RNA sequence: AGGUAGUUGGUGGGGUAACGGCCCACCAAGCCGAAGAUCGGUACGGGCCGUGAGAGCGGGAGCCCGGAGAUGGACACUGAGACAC
RNA sequence: GCCCGAGUGGUGGCCACUAUUAUUGGGCCUAAAGCGGCCGUAGCCGGGCCCGUAAGUCCCUGGCGAAAUCCCACGGCUCAACCGU
RNA sequence: GAGCCCGGGCUCCGUGAGGGGGGAGAAGUCGUAACAAGGUAACCGUAGGGGAACCUACGGCUCGAUCACCUCCU
């Protein structure tokens, strides 16, 4: 249930999480890590988080606006929100396209576009 | 190409042996073994090439059939044979011992040093893990696997300095490396230095794990503990003397 | 509105230069511009400044040698690494003589100059020469 | 602001713009299209074989007056209708009527027939795989059927 | 200095006193001046009319210069010294005249519809409140909920 | 000229617009 | 038999994929099956390309329980009631890794695959 | 210019060497799109290559590196490995 | 008589010339080219002054981007191409 | 679980009576449209009409006309 999950971060203040957890089951933590921003919470236990990066164009010496959405399974020990940042797992697939899992939640009431 | 790559070219064999690029359309490939396939060094090539006893692979086979090579204290004779690093290997009917030890710029090289450090071979294991009939093993990754070490860990993680007794197949004077010991590294591009740690403290999350090290000039090496290898207390001689 | 308040301060300070009045007065006024003209003042291009801040607003009356021939803004701003340095040293300047491209920096604000002999780099800020 | 954009993450824009406007090069359009490839028939080929299906001669453009010599030869994979100027001065006379005719192109591939002629795209080297210019010399080889 | 902003004409050059401090000469005590702001805002005028008449009768040109220092986060003046009293319109004033302007035209409008310029500048004066509204919302003085529209401008003037 | 041009244009389109309606 | 994988069917944007290769062997897969409830043991093995033998299940008869202390046995079993997945499942048969069942004294819950390993065991369900 | 129905996700299960809608039973209505999706054309991809003061533009030839194919199309055994020039 | 020389020329393609695709480095009164005018969404772009973070950004170290081709040295083949270090 | 087939729909390649236009050839004919105020200034958007160039209406514009007549401006 609770454990510490390293990368020097706390687990949720909660557990219950199903074996599609990282303190459950089979499905383990590893890896990278990332940061992005929650677009939406409609599906069931299942979260966009989209990231922004930056790309130089060589032949304008210039940046560019890329936006590369990610899909993020939220364990039910938190719930994410509307436009505030969520820390992100490199983990086995849960899906098609879920590959990861969130970990650690920092909730804002804030909105920005 | 859906099954096994069972050959190898020159301009495919890699630059870390320093063999000839252009001589043929073809390499001498290594079979499976002891140790990794582009961090190893052919017997052939340690005969033709290096030693110059060879002219054709009909004489270098003879001469491994026969035994003008023993590898690890033990006798050959495939002639794809990968022979490790940090490694032992003698000529019985000279006498003569070599080092494989890596070079400042990263080709393998033999480095010859005399008969009475050909008995002794520092292993840092590569893992360590428990087997049934509660016991634990030593590894390493030119393959030696030891048994015994009277339960549980009593010494280190992995990072051992091990006195291998080379004929004899036995371990011997196991060693911690401490934030006063010296490591030879083997891998990464800091390759040739032989040191004196001066911590052990790191970063540890996801893959890389740290290591520094500041050696007699006083270059500060980032080593992976794995590419970190404890050359000991000092025992044998640096690579480039 | 503005926006580079900088370069509209330069570009007056330059077609203030080619004229060939006295002094210059910029209305809009800041750090930028002052440490900019505290930089230039430090090699020399220009004599004396005063701004007086008013409530309004900071303003510099610059005093003018005859020094500059052209001093002038980046437009996007780059970042220029400290080997692509010598490629935006053959482009803007006028030769190697010169050497204030100014740049901002880690240590504070340089021109090329000062930038090259600490060693240092970044995105670009303006020129003078 | 002479155009463009100038800004950090604004280039996307610059990106198209160039791509939106190089489609104003003809030649560009053309080629990175294939226009040029599958009109003017070849197939895009340095050259083609033919069957001369007769002799014609046409008549010279607006200073100009002179019979050019022309042949109509169907190219025969491309099994295309295709007249044709031919060098040299006699020459018409080596031509049989149903020898093999290679063709080439002649003067820019673009259309442009040279100022004299207006159609002909094309030129001649070949009768029965023996050139016009080693013809209108009478040592180097003389024609077959 | 200028916007020509539905306009080509330069804009007044009407401009501040380059006083930083106060005078002296005029003299009121940091209650006197509070006084003076509660009586004119109980009358029914408006912050810039009572910085207005405080300035052609009691001849202080601008409250912040002469309040702050006396609870020095920021300069005191005259709606913040309003907010601390909860005489304060939760709608900042700038957004109400607007607001408030704009339902009288439609008015005239709704009985003589055939009016180019007089439909024009309801477009004109609609979209300054857009605006002021959307840069409000992120800074909160109206609530992120809201949205505008001519029958919530007739609900918050009634 | 343009005159010309634009009543050309038309009656082509227009003739010819008539023999596609029908 | 059944083909995949499985980049075969469409992109997560509605895009279609297309096929550009044929089978991989090691990518095939074999079809579901009925492990029945009878008195009879029905096995069968079968070798996987990994290189190792595997037991599949076509029928067994004794499952056979646990506790919370885990006392095993081997003994008579009676009909599926309550199968997750499908309740015609539950009335063929068909044994699963989570299947519910009853046994002689309480009813117990599958907790085995029979389809690769080849084992019928169960847990005591207390109410 | 709107597309999407195993389609996106959830629960449980099968199959597989193995994760996975890979497949399937039940439940939910998502998922993707003007930061250009989908559809249509064209095209093996990379190391390099040609050219050009540079920036750039065009190009995938021997050779090396990785993938795909073996008259078109499907299909299994046998073997660690093939669905097998 | 001039060029070049076991080559030299013809057709075709690509790049240069072509700052005729404008980043470097183009224009747009009358030469091609300003939308008949406005609004504001997406976007880009933003007055001054203080503090936090250090995401961009710069600096240093460290893991790493196969060989080959390229460039430079030395060495080898009569020479170079080519190869070796 | 392929190829194979069958009925229908949709699309694409080889090819066809007939039909549209272009850059032309400039020795036939009609006219004088524009370029000079081109002999009714010219163009312009829109609408009708005429074999054609084009004419006319209404609105615009000068890239507009030649003195004359009147009015302003360094």
């Amino acid at each position: 249930m609770m454990r510490d999950i390293g990368l020097r971060v706390q687990p949720p203040a909660e557990k219950c999480d199903d074996p599609k957890c990282p303190w459950h089951g089979n499905l383990k933590i590893h890896g990278r890590v990332f940061e992005g921003i929650v677009v939406s919470d409609k599906p069931r236990k299942t979260v966009t988080v989209e990231r922004q990066y930056y790309f130089y164009l060589n032949k304008y010496e210039r940046y560019e606006l890329r936006r590369s959405k990610i899909h993020a399974h939220n364990p039910p020990c938190i719930n994410a929100k509307v436009g505030d940042k969520v820390l992100i797992a490199e983990t086995r697939p849960l899906s098609k396209t879920k590959h990861f899992v969130v970990v650690a939640v920092l909730e804002r009431a804030e909105e920005r576009r | 190409r859906k099954g096994p790559k069972r050959h190898l070219k020159r301009l495919a064999a890699p630059t870390s042996w320093y063999i000839e690029r252009k001589a043929y359309k073809w390499a001498v490939r290594p079979r499976p073994g002891p140790h990794n396939m582009r961090t190893s060094i052919p017997l052939l090539y340690i005969v033709r090439d290096y030693l110059g006893y060879a002219k054709t692979a009909r004489e270098a086979r003879k001469i491994l059939n026969e035994g003008k090579f023993l590898v690890d204290g033990r006798v050959r004779k495939d002639y794809k044979f990968p022979v490790g690093i940090m490694d032992v290997v003698s000529i019985p009917e000279t006498g003569e011992h070599y080092r494989v030890l890596p070079n400042r710029i990263g080709k393998l090289i033999l480095h010859p040093i005399s008969e009475d450090e050909a008995f002794i071979k520092p292993l840092r294991i590569r893992n360590k893990r428990m087997i049934k009939g509660a016991r634990v093993q030593l590894n390493f990754h030119d393959g030696t696997n030891h048994i015994v070490s009277i339960a549980e860990k009593d010494n280190y993680f992995t990072s051992y300095t091990v006195l291998m007794k080379v004929p004899e197949r036995e371990i011997l004077e196991v060693l911690p490396f401490e934030k006063g010991a010296y490591v030879f590294v083997t891998q990464g591009k800091n390759v040739a230095r032989k040191g004196r740690i001066v911590e052990i403290k790191r970063f540890p999350m996801g893959w890389p794990d740290v290591v520094t090290i500041e050696d007699e000039e006083g270059e500060l090496f980032d080593t992976l503990k794995e590419y970190a290898f404890v050359v000991g207390t000092d025992k044998p001689k640096i690579s480039l003397p | 509105t503005l926006l580079d308040p900088l370069a509209n301060a330069l570009s007056h300070i330059t077609n203030s230069e080619r004229v060939g009045k006295r002094e210059v007065y910029i209305k809009p006024a800041s750090k930028l511009i002052g440490e900019v003209l505290r930089v230039m003042q430090k090699y020399g291009y220009i004599g004396e400044f005063e701004f007086i801040d008013d409530g309004r607003a900071g303003v510099y009356r610059v005093q003018l040698l005859g020094r500059i021939n052209k001093a002038g803004a980046i437009k996007p701003r780059f970042p220029v690494k400290v080997s692509e340095f010598e490629k935006w040293e053959k482009r803007f300047l006028p030769a190697f003589e010169f050497g204030i491209l100014i740049v901002s920096t880690s240590q504070g604000v340089m021109s090329h100059k000062e930038a090259i002999e600490k060693g240092i780099g970044g995105r670009l800020i303006a020129y003078v020469y | 602001g002479k155009k463009a954009p100038n800004g950090e993450f604004a280039g996307r824009k610059l990106k198209l713009k160039r791509k939106k406007f190089r489609w104003s090069d003809i030649r560009y359009k053309r080629r990175v299209l294939r226009l040029k490839e599958k009109s003017d028939p070849l197939e895009g080929a340095p050259q083609a074989r033919g069957i001369v299906l007769e002799k014609i001669a046409v008549e010279a453009k607006q200073p100009n007056s002179g019979m050019r010599k022309a042949v109509r030869v169907q190219l025969i994979k491309n099994g295309k209708v295709v007249t044709a100027f031919c060098p040299g001065d006699g020459a018409i006379k080596f031509i049989d009527e149903h020898d093999e005719v290679i063709i080439e192109g002649i003067g820019g591939p673009k259309g442009g027939s040279m100022g004299d002629i207006p159609g002909i795209r094309y030129k001649v080297v070949k009768v029965n795989r023996v050139s016009l210019k080693e013809l209108v010399k009478g040592r180097k080889e003389k024609p077959r059927r | 200095m200028a916007r020509m902003h539905a306009r080509k004409r330069g804009k007044s050059g009407s401009k501040r006193p380059p006083r930083t401090a106060p005078p002296i000469w005029v003299e009121y005590t940091v209650e006197e001046i509070e006084n003076l702001v509660v009586k004119l805002r109980k009358e029914g005028y408006s912050t810039a009319m009572i910085g207005t008449i405080l300035r052609d009768q009691y001849g202080i040109p601008s409250v912040k210069l002469f309040k702050d220092p006396d609870n020095p986060n920021r300069n005191l003046t005259i709606t913040r010294i309003l907010e601390k009293h909860g005489l304060a319109p939760e709608i900042p004033e700038d957004l109400m005249f607007l607001i408030r302007r704009a339902v009288n035209l439609r008015k005239h409008l709704e009985q003589h519809p055939k009016d180019l310029h007089s439909m024009r500048g309801l477009q004109l004066i609609e979209s300054k409140i857009r605006r002021l509204v959307k840069y409000y919302k992120r800074k909160g003085k109206l609530p992120k909920n809201w949205r505008y529209d001519p029958e919530t401008a007739k609900l918050l003037v009634r | 000229m343009r005159w010309k041009w634009i009543k050309k244009r038309i009656r082509r389109l227009k003739r010819q617009r008539k023999k596609e309606r029908g | 038999m059944a083909i995949w994988q499985g980049r075969s069917l469409k992109k997560p944007s509605g895009g279609r994929i297309v096929l550009a290769r044929k089978k991989r062997k090691r990518e095939l897969g074999r079809e579901p099956s009925n492990t029945r409830v009878a008195e009879q043991d029905k096995r069968k093995i079968i070798r996987t390309y990994g290189g190792n033998r595997k037991v599949r299940l076509t029928a067994a008869a004794y499952a056979n329980v646990f506790d919370k202390s885990g006392k095993g046995r081997k003994v008579r079993i009676i009909r599926v009631i309550e199968n997750p997945a499908n309740r015609q499942f539950a009335r063929r048969n068909i044994i699963t890794k989570g299947a519910i069942i009853e046994t002689e004294i309480g009813k117990a819950k599958v907790t085995s695959r029979p389809g690769q390993d080849g084992v019928v065991n169960a847990i005591l369900l207390e109410e």
